[PDB]
């Protein structure tokens, strides 16, 4: 996941 | 090359690698087509509204509710062309990942991370999870079932949501039991994301446009890193988190980063992780190993005719480098297990992938992104598996200017900006  | 055929999306299908299939969703679906480009590893060219029954839904929820990150468009991928390009471009990032010492390492991991046949009853007999296999319309029109370790599907509603999805099981946490199971990535290389050159600015989320774009290849490679820890079962559990306190922006919201995509991401952010949990971890999976080689000890019959009781122990003896003595019986070696845990932890993660591809890239997952581009990679004039975007002999050769969205403006449209949402 690429996050924030 | 690690895929050896130039697969147009048209082509027609053969029932081996070029079939419409159906997953294990444990639902009903209409086939989708598929192409298989290596051994182990498929490509859906669909948005993925499979794995999850729920998230079948492609439309934006109502304008007046949306996040802060996200971008939707109910329309991409929906062509015979769209799927055709998507296609070609997740090969030329194979083929770039598998262009460096790294990725070669990384992928050959990920194809001999075959999950573990754990869904036998009986402790006697050897026997496969379904859920870790498709069903491959064959020329004939029947369903024959094949394991695969990785399928690179598009993503859902969420066009940004990139992720790895995989089926689970009704006791055995597969991702995290040492078992490991088939992952689903939901990924596209038809967009990218900007990020900003000086860390102040690209930590902060009310600064940046977001001048420099993230090198897909990295964005896929991380993915495929998560994807590593999965098919070797030693995922960290996302209840395990850093209460981010390096940031004042994460702070003052309360944001918590998973231990596991510190850990995937690598270079400093790993260290957030201190020792004692880190030492709980690598125990706890040494012994998640250590019942995988008692498992197999026991298993005295193989179920099915795929292959043999003798393939199948040598199939996981090598994936998890298992030893074996004199009476035949496996057993993990600590210098082994230590040795294959801390390749998978701590040599595939994103900032020693950023060193091989040799391109600018966020320095810490603890930032915020800017906003989202879209590109094409598929014309070698825009993208090459040796240089990405910055061309070899160009203007875009040098100071990553290929991935400078302001220099090379060709290749990249603005989206949507992020910065001042959060
Ligand atoms: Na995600
Ligand atoms: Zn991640």
């Amino acid at each position: 996941c690429r996050g924030c | 090359p690690f895929v050896n055929k130039q697969f147009n999306y048209k082509d027609p299908v053969n029932g081996v690698d070029i079939a419409y299939i159906k997953i294990p969703n444990a639902g009903q679906m209409q086939p989708v087509k598929a192409f298989k480009i290596h051994n182990k590893i498929w490509v859906i060219p669909e948005r993925d509204t499979f794995t999850n029954p729920e998230e079948g839904d492609l439309n934006p929820p109502p304008e007046a509710k949306q996040v802060p990150v996200s971008y939707y468009d109910s329309t991409y991928l929906s062509t015979d062309n769209e799927k055709d390009n998507y296609l070609k471009g997740v090969t030329k990032l194979f083929e770039r990942i598998y262009s460096t010492d790294l990725g070669r390492m990384l992928l050959t991991s990920i194809v001999r991370g075959i999950p573990f046949w754990g869904g036998s009853t009986i402790d006697t007999e050897l026997k496969v999870i379904d859920t870790n296999c498709i069903n491959v319309i064959q020329p004939d029109g029947s369903y024959r079932s094949e394991e695969l370790n990785l399928v690179i599907i598009g993503p859902s509603a969420d066009i940004i949501q990139f992720e790895c999805k995989s089926f689970g099981h009704e006791v055995l946490n597969l991702t995290r039991n040492g078992y490991g199971s088939t992952q689903y990535i939901r990924f596209s290389p038809d967009f990218t994301f900007g990020f900003e050159e000086s860390l102040e600015v690209d930590t902060n989320p009310l600064l940046g446009a977001g001048k420099f774009a993230t090198d897909p290849a990295v964005t896929l490679a991380h993915e495929l890193i998560h994807a590593g820890h999965r098919l070797y079962g030693i995922a960290i559990n996302p209840n395990r988190v850093f209460k981010v306190n390096t940031n004042a922006y994460y702070e003052m919201s309360g944001l918590e980063v998973s231990f596991e995509e510190l850990r995937t991401f690598g270079g400093h952010d790993a260290k957030f992780i201190d020792s004692l949990q880190e030492n709980e971890f690598r125990l706890y999976y040494y012994n998640k190993f250590k019942d995988i080689a008692s498992t197999l000890n026991k298993a005295k019959s193989i179920v099915g005719t795929t292959a043999s009781l003798q393939y199948m122990k040598n199939v996981f003896k090598e994936k998890y480098l298992l030893s074996e003595d004199t009476s035949g019986k496996f057993s993990v070696d600590k210098l082994k297990f230590d040795k294959l845990y801390k390749m998978l932890t701590e040599i595939y993660t994103e900032d020693n992938f950023v060193k091989f591809f040799k391109v600018l890239n966020r320095k810490t997952y603890l930032n915020f992104d800017k906003a989202v581009f879209k590109i094409n990679i598929v014309p070698k004039v825009n993208y090459t598996i040796y240089d990405g975007f910055n061309l070899r002999n160009t203007n875009l050769a040098a100071n990553f200017n290929g991935q400078n969205t302001e220099i090379n403006n060709m290749n990249f449209t603005k989206l949507k900006n992020f910065t001042g949402l959060f």
